[PDB]
């Protein structure tokens, strides 16, 4: 056939792929962390929103570290072969390199590690889309007048 | 030319490429929610994926939510130290290609 | 609508904004350099700049260059442990608009 | 006039801008560092690179943490007022948000906080891009196959 550049990832697969949305909101008391609210209609608007990108959408409300973690490796053990990209939402409170399930912290790295390019094979060459609402430190813009 | 680095037999890439982080914040900073209309970034992204998505590459979306988020909030607080503050959200790219949501 | 944190009579950008980060290669990791050629990042960077400095968008060179490292290059070295390794360069951006290098 | 948008950035000032190249190839023996072999044909590459794009390139050789810090502090307390944008590319060995001086590290933060928009007026709303060649730890990439 003619001239095959490839400057942009292949998204015609069957499926989009998976777009996962931890939406953490209430926090457990011996964290003596609070509530988020307004974190709903953040959940709400990119469930609605990816929809319409044909992505298949699942919440998760709440989680612990360990069902993050469990979530995280439960997913991508899956068959992505069908699949174009990967999306994961992350709704919570957090610091830099650091996001909070319900009881505790987890460290990005060990959520992003199980879809590495050689731990999850069938994203392998694929995009891999990880949208972080939270902290990063305790840092304050004070901005400049334009 | 040649070298001992480049053109191997067995073709790889590195286990981290093909990842985008799409952080609401600059590196070290708080990140900003509104309790009724919710976080400046998550309107802000689904806003424009709404209106751009089957329009622009992905990098070019997040460049508007950039801008939106810059521009159109501010901070709001009772606490002089939280009040009046910007936020920047921050793109983290190590993807290989451009990413088109339509085909 | 009406919210406490939007639409400010006195227009402020972060301080934060409109920067970028052009990084060799990815967070916590060892960055490669070619004793005769030059870094694989640079080798890369000047390239993909002389070939579509004139055509696209900063971000969509940027992603060439990572494209380019990523695929093109490996690591060669007596020392096992440094040998056959591979790099992802990592483009951090909080500019708030699209960057063309020519008008 | 007709529609205006302004998605892109006004690049069509008198200049396009500075483009600071610092190379430092040789440290310091008390620095136990050795020299980044190579790096001239980087910081060559860049000057040649960055002339073709009609920005004004300015090259330093083999600088220490001060002297680092005062080019920084000096060039951010020019009159951008005429140009475009601002590039500064570091060729060093470094480590996450370091980068080494022939004499000892300097802190990035350090080095663009004299161009935060609020610092470098003559900048503001302009692309300040930094371009860094150096290390962010000490990992490696084993790569998967493709």
């Amino acid at each position: 056939s003619g001239i095959s550049l490839d400057n942009s990832y292949k998204m015609d697969y069957p499926e989009m792929g998976l777009c996962i949305i931890i939406n953490n909101k209430n926090f457990h008391k011996s964290t003596g962390m609070t509530s988020r609210s307004g974190t709903d209609v953040d959940a709400a608007n990119l469930r609605e929103t990816f929809r319409n990108l044909k992505y298949e959408v699942r919440n998760k409300n709440d989680l612990t570290r360990e069902e993050i973690v469990e979530l995280m490796r439960d997913v991508s053990k899956e068959d992505h072969s069908k699949r174009s990209s990967f999306v994961c939402v992350l709704l919570s409170h957090g610091e830099e390199g650091i996001i909070f399930g319900t009881n505790g912290p987890v460290d990005l790295k060990k959520i992003t590690n199980f879809f590495r390019g050689d731990r999850c094979r069938s994203l392998t060459g694929k995009p891999k889309l990880f949208i972080i609402q939270a902290c990063r430190g305790t840092e304050l813009d004070c901005g400049i007048e334009t | 030319a040649s070298g001992v680095d480049d053109d191997m037999a067995c073709h790889k890439i590195p286990v981290e490429a093909d990842f985008l982080y799409a952080y609401s914040t600059a590196p070290g900073y708080y990140s900003w929610r509104n309790s009724k209309d919710g976080s400046w970034f998550i309107q802000s992204l689904c806003a424009m994926l709404k209106q751009y998505a089957d329009k622009l590459e992905f990098m070019h979306i997040l460049t508007r939510v950039n801008r939106k988020v810059a521009t159109e909030f501010e901070s709001f607080s009772f606490d002089a130290t939280f009040h009046a503050k910007k936020q920047i959200p921050c793109i983290v790219s190590m993807l290989t290609k451009e990413l088109y949501f339509y085909h």
